[PDB]
């Protein structure tokens, strides 16, 4: 595997370089390509040999190497750069590709934003499905690191919780998602059940309640 | 308008053989090298193998043993298969056009320039003793990758398919935040991936967010999607997911309706 940075950062505007250490067989013999992995869609050809720029990228991605390594070098960072970044080379043969152990690349600097918060209590269709599932949505923060907890009557809970890991929406902010699964006994041997959400010291809490219809 | 298109099956069992399909439009197959790669969950990509026009095959060695690619000039199609999956070859296919060609560049020793064979630099004799040598050559392997499609999603698991259950996530007179109110569907215990997930046929784009699933103990996903509409249409304007589970050939449509309270 090429090796590349785990990660890099960033900061809008600026320049940034990612590495990528092979050998000589494989990035010493030359022919490097980059691509860039946008969460959801598919890869992209950004490099290909070495510095040739793909049809359609801009001219602030570059490509270079010394020796066994290479280097992408993205100018005027943008917002759409938030992504996965990897290279690849030839290796004994034009058909054998061995690609880098991938780089994510975070761009700072957007402004703060503190989650909006929306909890859902058990749809009367689930209900008499005899399931219960409590949803809490959490939308529109910057920074993306969230903690979920959930609360049973002023007592913490974790068993049957599932949340999501973050991840940016269309509008370019974090959401995050959290599941309490329930049988329709524990969700009414209980009078309240609250989401709080700890973002930048603050917690943004929700509560629902079985006897009311929130 | 090169287009590249996986077809498959979503999921496979244990120790069995995945077979794939990719669809080709726009170019012609006698024209352009086709190439397959995966990526697993969390992982690099993974270089799989190569056909040329030539119907030559290349693979990555680790997986020669496992791997077949064939093609079909008429039906422009490229298949893989591997042989004898396991839960780590779960992982997402795609298929591209590749650019490959080797480089036979020759390097001469100090003192010497090519010009055909290495001969040193002020010689003036074509044939002295010590006024030229075999130059020798260095291949340059050339690779990278043209034009990828969208990619198919294959999971490894003895465990068995199941359709999705689609509860509604209604906006309450509590739920609201003023001119604006988040309603949305819950897509509850699937198997395997993908869901997607569109609202009123697509016509609802705005503010719609459809979240990750997660990975309950019983094996099965979940998964939300939600939408932000105008308070003041809710009660007039009619809501409606469209849940799709390809993988169960499923299609739900699942009206949301504000809740009455």
């Amino acid at each position: 595997v090429l090796n590349q940075p785990s990660s890099v950062s960033g900061s809008l505007g600026q320049r940034v370089s990612i590495t990528c250490s092979g050998s000589s067989s494989n990035v010493g013999n030359g022919y490097v390509s980059w691509y860039q992995l946008i969460p959801g869609s598919a890869p992209r050809t950004l490099i290909y040999g070495d510095t040739s720029r793909a049809s359609g990228v801009p001219d602030r991605f570059s490509g270079s190497r010394s020796g066994n390594t290479a280097t992408l070098t993205i100018s005027s960072l943008q917002a759409e750069d938030e992504a996965d970044y990897f290279c690849a080379s030839a290796e004994d043969s034009s058909s054998n590709a061995v690609f880098g152990s991938g780089t994510t690349l975070t761009v700072l600097g957007q402004p703060k934003a503190a989650p909006s918060v929306t909890l859902f209590p058990p749809s009367s269709e689930e209900l008499q499905a005899n399931k219960a599932t409590l949803v809490c949505l959490i939308s529109d923060f910057y920074p993306g690191a969230v903690t979920v907890a959930w609360k049973a009557d002023s007592s913490p809970v974790k068993a049957g919780v599932e949340t999501t890991t973050p991840s940016k929406q269309s509008n370019n902010k974090y959401a995050a998602s959290s599941y309490l699964s329930l049988t329709p006994e524990q969700w009414k041997s209980h009078r309240s059940y609250s989401c709080q959400v700890t973002h930048e010291g603050s917690t943004v809490e929700k509560t629902v309640a079985p006897t009311e219809c929130s | 308008q090169v287009q590249l298109r996986e077809s498959g099956p979503s999921l496979v069992k244990p120790s069995q053989t995945l077979s794939l399909t990719c669809t080709a439009s726009g170019f012609s197959l006698s024209d352009k090298a086709v190439g397959w790669v995966r990526q697993a969950p969390g992982k690099p990509l993974e270089w799989l193998g190569s056909i040329d026009t030539a119907e030559n095959t290349g693979y990555n060695p680790g997986l020669k043993s496992r791997l077949s690619i064939t093609k079909d000039n008429s039906k422009s199609q490229v298949s893989l298969s591997v042989s004898s999956v396991t839960t780590e070859d779960s992982a997402t296919y795609y298929c591209a056009t590749v650019h490959q060609k080797t480089r036979k560049e020759k390097n001469c020793p100090d003192g010497y320039i090519y010009s055909w064979i290495c001969r040193r630099v002020g010689s003036a004799f074509c044939s002295r003793t010590g006024d030229y040598t075999s130059p020798s050559e260095f291949d340059i392997y050339e690779f990278y990758v043209e034009g990828w499609g969208q990619g198919l999603l294959v999971t490894v698991s003895s465990a068995s398919t199941k359709g999705p259950s689609v509860f509604p996530l209604a906006p309450s007179s509590k739920s609201t935040s003023g001119g604006t109110a988040a309603l949305g569907c819950l897509v509850k215990d699937y198997f395997p991936e993908p869901v997607t997930v569109s609202w009123n046929s697509g016509a609802l784009t705005s503010g719609v967010h459809t979240f990750p699933a997660v990975l309950q103990s019983s094996g099965l996903y979940s998964l939300s999607s939600v939408v932000t509409v105008p308070s003041s249409s809710l009660g007039t304007q009619t809501y409606i997911c469209n849940v799709n589970h390809k993988p169960s050939n499923t299609k739900v449509d699942k009206k949301v309706e504000p809740k009455s309270c």
